[PDB]
RNA sequence: UGCAUACUUUUCCUCCGCCGAAAGGCGUAGGUAAUCUUUAUCAAUAUAUAUCGUGAUGGGGAUAGAUUAUUGCAAUUAUUAAUCUUGAACGAGGAAUGCCUAGUAAGCAUGAUUCAUCAGAUUGUGCUGACUACGUCCCUGCCCUUUGUACACA
RNA sequence: AGCGGCGAGUACACUGUACUUGCUGCUUCUUAGAGGAACAUUGUGUGUCUAACACAAGGAAGUUUAAGGCAACAACAGGUCUGUGAUGUCCUUA
C-alpha cells in the first residue's frame, strides 16, 4: 500500500507475448529490474510497492 | 420509481434531493428565492 | 385534482397543463397548445389547477372548432367522407371512425383495405 | 502606419489590419467584446493579455475573418493578431520591444506566431472517412 | 347527395374531390378515358334493373370512378357503387 | 500575472509525488486560460506529457459518440464544477483535481502475473475512470453531469470507497496483489 | 410509338446505344464503361 | 451560346469520334495523324460535324489476319521495333491461339518500365482485336520511346 | 482577350509570346491573370461488372482559363494574336471599348 | 452578467458594438410598449416553418422575430425573403429518414417585413434587389441601440 | 376540343416582388458563369436564453388514418412533398464480429452522381476534434529460412 | 478577386468609429503560374561506432512532411458476351 519512487535508469526490453509490458532497471537507490505496463522513459519514477522482488530479463 | 411532487446551499438537484421535487419546481423554489445550470447561496 | 377527467377515458394526472391535454386523442402538442391559445388560459400552470369550467369551455371548443377562428387546413380528417364538413373526431370517436373507413375499405375490396383486413402494410413498404 | 498579415486555422483566415489609433480592435464590424461564444472568448484576448492592454492604445486593429467554423475562426483571429502586433513592433517600433514581446508568446505558447498546418485529408472510397472503410460480414 | 352530384357540372366535381384527382382533372384526361367513359354510358343504356349489365374488359387501371359510372361493373370484375366515388380503379392482380 | 478561468490562479497549487509532476506538467508554458489548445500531443510518444492536466479531463468528458466531438460543452461541464468545487467543499478546485488525479492511478496491474504502472499511464487512467465515473452517475439519473462530477472529484480528493473510480481502482489493487 | 422524351429509355449512350449506366454530367452521354476506355482522348486524367 | 466547360467535353468526345472512324477506315494504312481519295472522308467529317505503337498494332493485326505462324511475326515486328531506335519492346498475344483453351503469350526484348509518370510518358501503347478463325486474337503492343531524360539515371559528366 | 485551354505549359507559352508581342509597342497590356480553374471531375466506377471491391477512379479534366487586356485598334491586336497559334489553344478576342 | 474588464474601449455608436440577443429583447419590448406592430390573425396558431412541427411557446414570437429582421436588415445591403427564410432555418428531423436543412414558412415574414414598410423603417430600393432599411428606421435602430449600451453600463 | 399557318420567350440554377399555414404557385431578373443563383456566407453540430424533469416521458416516430400540392401520358401495390392526427418496438443489446493512430475515430451536415420526380446509397467536401498505442507475434492473415510429405486438380 | 485612394452622405464619439451610393498607388489576404524550402541539417546518444535508428535545437515542416495516383512477373479455369456493331460456335428468324 505505501508507494516507494524507483526513478527509471534504462529500459530493457519489450515483454510479453502481446506487446504490452516492458522490462525497466530501476534505483530508488538500489538496482531493482523490474515490469511496468504504459509508456515509460529514462529519469520517471516509478510507483513500486512490493519492492524487493524482480523480473526475468530478456 | 419516484413520483416526486409538485403542491406543497442553493442548487437545483440539491433540492431535488431533499423536499422530493420536480426540478421546474425547483427552479421556480430558486427563483422565488432571489426575488441554462444553477448555482447559489 | 390531481387526477382529472376532460372526456370519455382519460388520467391527466400532474403533468403540465397542455401535455396532459394532449393524452386524448386529439393528441396534437401543436393542436393542443392552439387550444389552450384559444381558451386564453396560462399553458405553465398545472392540470390539477383548473377550474371546471374552463375544462367545459376547452371540451367545447374542442367539439366543431370550425365555427371557431381556429382554421380550416388544420383540422384532424379533412372531408370526412360522408360528403359534408371538416371537423376534428377526438377521443373514441376518432378511433369509431377509423373502424368504419377500414370496413368501408374492405367492403370496396380495394387493395389497402384488404391489406389492412390480412395484417400487411399498405404503406407500399417491403418487409422481406 | 499600418500593416496587414493574416492568420490561418484549418481554413480560415483571419486578415488583421493593424493601424495607429487610439486602442478599439474589431472584427469585420464589431467589437471582440462579441465574438460569439462566452467560453472561448479568452483565445482571442490571450495574446493583449500578454502584451498589456496600454502597450495598444497607440494601435486600432481590425480583422476581417473568412472560412471556417467557429473554434477554427477564434484560433485564426489569435493567430492574426499575434502575427500582426509583433509585425507592427518590427516595422514602427523598437526591435528589443519586439524580442520581448516575442518571448513572452513563445513562453506562453506556440500557434500565436506560427501556424496549425492540419487540414482534412481526402475521403477514400470503401469508406465514409479518411480510414474509416465500411464493413465486411463474411 | 349522390344525385344532386351527378346532375351537377364537372368543375363543381373536380373541386370536391380530393387534390390528386383534381389535378389530374386538370391535366386532362387522354383519349382512353373518354373511350371508356362512352362504352360505360352504353353498357347503362344497355341495362336491365333485374340483373347487371354485361362486363366491359379493360387493361388500364388509372381511371377515377365518377357518378357516370354507378351502378354498372368493369374489367377481373368489380361492380361499381356511389359509396367509391374518387378512389380509383385497380382491384386487379396479386396473390396472398 | 498569470491565470486559469480567470479566477483559479495555480500558483498556489502543490503536488508532493515527484512521479506525477514529471508526468503531468501545470508548468510555465502549461500555462492556460481556458482548456481548448489545439496541440499537437499525439505527434509524439511522450508530448502528452506536456499537455495541461484540465484539457486531458475536458477530453476525457468528451466521450461517448452521440456527444463526441462536442469540446465547448465539455469545457463548460469542467467549469461549472470548478465552479461548484470551489464554493461547496470549499478549497483551490485545481489543488483538489490534482489531489484526486495523485489518488486515482492503480499502481500494480494485472497481466498474461502482476506488473508495475508508468505514472503517465496511471494519470491517464485517473482521467479516465474519473470521467467514466461521472458520466455513469449522470446516465438515467436527473442530477446533472457537472454536479456529479464535482461530487466524483470530491471523493478522489478525500480517498473515499463511495464513488466508482475509486472503487475500480481499489479492485485493480487487489487482483494485483492476488497475483503476486 | 409511346412518350420516349423523359426516362432511362429515352436517351442512350452516343457510343454503344445502351440505356444503362450513362455518364449525363456535361452532356458526355456515354455509359461508364465506355467513357473508363476514351477518358484519354476526350482530356481526363487521373491525377489524384 | 455553349459554356466552357460543356464546350470542352464536346470537342473531346468530338476527338474520340474522329478517331474511331479513322480506326475504322484505315484498316490498309499506318494510322495515327488525327490534325485538319481523302476527298471523301473529309466530306464525312463535314456531314458529322456542320517508332509508333497505333501502326505497329495495325501490322501486326494484318500479318494476323493474312495468316502467319505468329511467333514468327511477333519476332519480326520486335527486330523492326529495335532498327527503329527503341530502347524496350513489349507484345503480348492472347486469346484463342492453335488451342481451344486460354493461352496468352509474351513478346519483350529491351527494358519496358512499367510504374510511374514515366510510363504514362516514355510509352507509347496500343490495343487491337483481330478477328479470325473462331473468335479473336489480342493484340496489346508496348514501346518504350527514346527519352526527354528518365528520372532514374544520374549522369555524371 | 480570352485564352481557353486544357494544357497549362502550352497555354503559359502562349501567353509569354502575346506578352513578348504587346512589349513591341503602343500597347497598355495588363498582366496575364489566370482564372479559377475548374476542374471537370468525373467519379467513374472501374469494372464494367459488379465484381470486385468496388474502386472508383477519379478523373480530372482541369482547364485553364486565361486573361489579358489591352487599349488598341482591332487589326494590330488581330496581327499580335497571329502568332500561327495550333488546335489546343482556344483564344477570343473582346474588342469593346467598355 | 455580460460585464467584464477587457483591454480596449468599445465605441457604442451602431448596433454592431451590442450584444445580440438582449439587444433583440429590448427591441420587443419596445414594440410591446408601442403597440406599433399587430399580430395579425394566423400568427397565433401558425408554424414558423416545416423542421418546427411544434408551436413558438414565446408569446410574442412575432415581435421578436421582427426585431431580428431589422438586425438582419441592418447588417446586409439588400436582403430578400428567401434570404430571411434560410437565415431562420433549422433541422428538420425527418423521424427515421436523417436530417434536412429546412427553409422557414417565408409567409410571416413577408407579412413582417409589410408591416415594417408601412410603419416606415424599412425601404424597397428600386435600384439593386429586395427591401433594404430606411434610414430613418436605421437611426432609429442605433439610438435604440446606444440606449441599451447606456442601459449596460448602468 | 382538333388541325393548319404565323411568331416568340420559356426546356437547367433560382435572385427578387406578390399569393400561399405549409408545400408550392404566379409574375418577372440575372446567369452559357471568380460577373448571376451565391459564396465578407448555401449547412448542421455549435453557443446563449427560455419550456420540460426522469416518468416508454414533451425521449422515440414505426404503423396507420384521412388532404393540399408537384413531377409526369400515367402516381393505386400509397413517387416524393407538405398539414392535421396515430404514439408501436426500444431503458445501451446475447453468441459473434467490423473499422480505426492526428485534423484522423466519432459526431454534424452538405455538394455532386443517378434525376421528369425521389437519399436513408455512393462519392466528394468541409465543420465540431476524443480516447489509446508509438509496440508485439498471443490470435488471424500473408511472407521468409529450415524440416517432412505418398499432395501437384497441390 | 480584393485592399486601400477619395468623393458623397446617414448615425454617434473626441478636439475617429459603424453604414451605403459615385469615381478609379498597393497584391498581405483572393486567384495561379514559375521558383525556393529538409538533407536526418546542426547538437547528443544507440549501432559491427557500417547501413542506420532514438532524442534535442533550429524550423512552415523532421514517421520518403501528409495524402493519394501509377503499378513488375506470374496466375486464378475469379468476374463481365446483361457495356459494346470487341466476338466464336449452337439456338432463334413472321
Ligand atoms: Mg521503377
Ligand atoms: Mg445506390
Ligand atoms: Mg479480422
Ligand atoms: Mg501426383
Ligand atoms: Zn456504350
Amino acid at each position: 500500500e505505501k508507494s516507494k519512487l524507483a526513478k527509471v535508469e534504462k529500459v530493457l526490453g519489450r515483454t510479453g507475448s502481446r506487446g504490452g509490458v516492458i522490462q525497466v532497471r530501476a534505483q530508488f537507490g538500489r538496482f531493482l529490474i523490474r515490469n511496468v505496463k504504459g509508456p515509460v522513459r529514462e529519469g520517471d519514477i516509478l510507483a513500486l510497492l512490493e519492492t524487493e522482488r524482480e523480473a526475468r530479463r530478456l | 420509481k419516484l413520483n416526486h411532487a409538485v403542491f406543497i446551499v442553493i442548487t437545483p438537484s440539491a433540492i431535488a434531493e431533499k423536499y422530493k421535487v420536480n426540478l421546474s419546481v425547483a427552479r421556480a423554489v430558486i427563483n422565488h428565492l432571489a426575488d441554462s445550470q444553477k448555482l447559489y447561496t | 385534482q390531481h387526477i382529472l377527467r376532460i372526456l370519455n377515458t382519460n388520467v391527466d394526472g400532474k403533468e403540465k397543463v397542455i401535455i396532459a391535454l394532449t393524452a386524448i386523442k386529439g393528441i396534437g402538442k401543436r393542436m393542443a397548445t392552439v387550444i389552450c391559445k384559444q381558451a386564453n388560459v396560462d399553458p405553465t400552470k398545472r392540470a390539477g389547477e383548473l377550474t371546471t369550467e374552463e375544462i367545459d369551455n376547452i371540451v367545447h371548443i374542442m367539439s366543431t372548432p370550425t365555427q371557431f377562428k381556429i382554421p380550416d387546413w388544420f383540422l384532424n380528417r379533412r372531408k370526412d367522407l360522408k360528403e359534408g364538413k371538416n371537423i376534428h373526431v377526438i377521443a373514441n370517436q376518432l378511433d369509431s371512425y377509423l373502424r368504419e373507413d377500414l370496413e368501408r375499405m374492405k367492403k370496396i375490396r380495394l387493395h389497402r383495405g384488404l391489406r389492412h383486413h390480412w395484417g400487411l402494410r399498405v404503406r407500399g413498404q417491403h418487409t422481406k | 502606419k499600418r500593416v496587414q498579415t493574416f492568420g490561418k486555422k484549418k481554413t480560415a483566415v483571419a486578415v488583421a489590419t493593424v493601424t495607429n489609433g487610439k486602442g478599439l480592435i474589431k472584427l469585420n464590424g464589431k467589437n471582440l467584446d462579441l465574438v460569439e461564444p462566452y467560453i472561448l472568448k479568452t483565445k482571442v484576448y490571450e495574446p493583449l493579455w500578454l502584451i498589456g492592454s496600454g502597450k495598444l492604445k497607440n494601435l486600432d486593429i481590425r480583422i476581417r475573418v473568412k472560412g471556417g467554423g467557429q473554434t477554427s475562426q477564434i484560433y485564426a483571429i489569435r493567430q492574426a493578431i499575434g502575427k500582426g502586433i509583433i509585425s507592427y513592433y518590427q516595422k514602427y517600433v523598437d526591435e528589443s520591444t519586439k524580442k520581448e514581446l516575442k518571448d513572452v508568446l513563445l513562453r506562453y505558447d506556440r500557434s500565436l506566431l506560427v501556424g496549425d498546418t492540419r487540414r482534412c485529408e481526402p475521403k477514400k472510397f470503401g469508406g465514409k472517412g479518411a480510414r474509416a472503410r465500411y464493413q465486411k460480414s463474411y | 347527395d349522390l344525385d344532386k352530384l351527378l346532375d351537377l357540372s364537372q368543375d363543381e366535381l373536380i373541386k370536391l374531390f380530393k387534390a390528386r384527382q383534381r389535378r389530374k382533372f386538370q391535366r386532362g384526361i387522354s383519349k382512353k378515358a373518354k373511350s371508356l367513359l362512352k362504352k360505360i354510358r352504353k353498357s347503362k343504356k344497355n341495362c336491365e334493373p333485374g340483373e347487371k349489365p354485361n362486363p366491359v374488359p379493360t387493361h388500364l387501371r388509372n381511371m377515377t370512378i365518377i357518378p357516370e359510372m354507378v351502378g354498372s361493373i368493369v374489367a377481373t370484375n368489380v361492380e361499381i357503387k356511389p359509396e367509391m366515388i374518387g378512389y380509383y380503379l385497380g382491384e386487379f392482380s396479386i396473390t396472398y | 500575472d498569470i491565470k486559469l478561468f480567470k479566477k483559479w490562479s495555480y500558483e498556489e497549487i502543490n503536488i508532493a509525488d515527484l512521479s506525477l509532476v514529471d508526468c503531468i506538467a501545470v508548468s510555465q508554458k502549461a500555462c492556460v486560460y481556458t482548456p481548448h489548445t489545439a496541440g499537437r500531443y499525439q505527434k509524439k510518444r511522450f508530448r502528452k506529457a506536456l499537455c495541461p492536466i484540465v484539457e486531458r479531463l475536458v477530453n476525457s468528458m468528451m466521450m461517448h459518440g452521440r456527444n463526441n466531438g462536442k469540446k465547448l460543452k465539455a469545457i463548460r461541464i469542467v467549469a461549472y464544477a470548478f465552479e461548484i468545487i470551489h464554493l461547496m467543499t470549499g478549497e483551490n478546485p485545481l489543488q483538489v483535481f490534482v489531489n484526486a488525479v495523485q489518488k486515482g492511478g492503480p499502481r500494480e496491474d494485472s497481466t498474461r502475473q502482476a506488473v508495475d504502472v508508468s505514472p503517465l499511464r496511471r494519470v491517464n487512467q485517473a482521467i479516465y475512470l474519473i470521467c467514466t465515473g461521472a458520466r455513469n452517475a449522470a446516465f438515467r439519473n436527473i442530477k446533472s453531469i457537472s454536479e456529479c462530477l464535482a461530487e466524483e472529484i470530491i471523493n478522489c480528493a478525500n480517498e473515499s470507497s463511495s464513488s466508482y473510480a475509486i472503487k475500480k481502482k481499489d479492485e485493480i489493487e487487489r487482483v494485483a496483489k492476488a497475483n503476486r | 410509338v409511346h412518350p420516349k422524351k423523359y426516362g432511362q429509355g429515352s436517351r442512350q449512350c452516343r457510343v454503344c446505344s445502351n440505356k444503362h449506366a450513362i455518364i449525363r454530367k456535361y452532356n458526355i452521354n456515354i455509359c461508364r464503361q465506355c467513357f473508363r476506355e476514351r477518358a484519354d482522348i476526350i482530356g481526363f486524367k487521373k491525377y489524384r | 451560346p455553349i459554356s466552357k466547360k460543356r464546350k470542352f467535353i464536346n470537342d473531346g468526345v468530338f476527338q474520340a469520334e474522329l478517331n474511331e472512324f479513322l480506326a475504322r477506315i484505315l484498316a490498309e494504312d499506318g494510322y495515327s495523324g488525327v490534325e485538319v481519295r481523302i476527298r471523301e472522308l473529309t466530306s464525312l467529317v463535314q456531314k458529322r460535324f456542320f517508332l509508333c505503337a497505333m501502326a505497329q498494332a495495325e501490322s501486326l493485326r494484318y500479318k494476323l489476319l493474312k495468316g502467319l505462324a505468329v511467333r514468327r511475326a511477333c519476332y519480326g515486328v520486335l527486330r523492326h521495333i529495335m532498327e527503329s531506335g527503341a530502347k524496350g519492346c513489349e507484345v503480348i498475344v492472347s486469346g484463342k491461339l492453335r488451342a481451344q483453351r486460354a493461352k496468352s503469350m509474351k513478346f519483350r526484348d529491351g527494358y519496358l518500365i512499367s510504374t510511374g509518370e514515366p510510363s504514362k510518358r516514355f510509352v507509347n501503347t496500343a490495343t487491337r482485336s483481330a478477328q479470325l478463325k473462331q473468335g479473336v486474337l489480342g493484340i496489346k503492343v508496348k514501346i518504350m520511346l527514346p527519352t526527354s531524360i528518365l528520372p532514374d539515371n544520374i549522369s555524371v559528366l | 482577350i480570352a485564352l481557353t485551354s486544357k494544357n497549362l505549359r502550352a497555354i503559359e507559352k502562349v501567353c509569354s509570346d502575346i506578352m513578348k508581342g504587346a512589349k513591341e509597342k503602343n500597347l497598355n497590356v495588363s498582366g496575364p491573370v489566370r482564372l479559377p480553374v475548374k476542374t471537370l471531375r468525373i467519379t467513374t466506377r472501374k469494372s464494367p461488372c459488379g465484381e470486385g471491391t468496388n474502386t472508383w477512379d477519379r478523373f480530372e479534366l482541369r482547364i485553364y482559363k486565361r486573361l489579358i487586356d489591352l487599349y488598341s485598334q482591332c487589326e494590330v491586336v488581330t496581327q499580335m494574336t497571329s502568332i500561327n497559334i495550333d488546335p489546343v489553344v482556344e483564344v477570343e478576342v473582346i474588342i469593346t471599348d467598355s | 452578467r455580460l460585464l467584464e474588464p477587457v483591454p480596449f474601449v468599445k465605441t457604442n455608436n451602431c448596433i454592431k458594438d451590442v450584444d445580440a440577443d438582449l439587444f433583440i429583447r429590448s427591441y420587443a419590448t419596445h414594440l410591446k410598449l408601442h403597440n406599433k406592430i399587430t399580430y395579425p390573425k394566423w400568427c397565433t396558431f401558425v408554424k414558423t416553418g416545416k423542421g418546427r412541427k411544434l408551436a413558438p411557446l414565446n408569446e410574442d414570437w412575432y415581435f421578436i422575430r421582427a426585431s431580428s429582421i431589422l438586425r438582419r436588415l441592418y447588417l446586409h445591403p439588400d436582403i430578400g425573403v428567401g434570404f430571411l427564410r434560410r437565415q431562420f432555418s433549422s433541422k428538420q428531423r425527418r423521424g427515421v429518414a436523417p436530417n434536412h436543412t429546412s427553409l422557414a414558412s417565408g409567409k410571416i415574414l413577408r407579412s413582417i417585413l409589410q408591416q415594417l414598410e408601412n410603419l416606415g423603417y424599412v425601404e424597397q430600393n428600386p435600384k439593386k434587389k429586395g427591401r433594404r432599411l430606411t434610414t430613418k428606421g436605421e437611426n432609429a435602430i442605433n439610438n435604440f441601440a446606444r440606449y441599451i449600451n447606456k442601459k449596460v453600463y448602468n
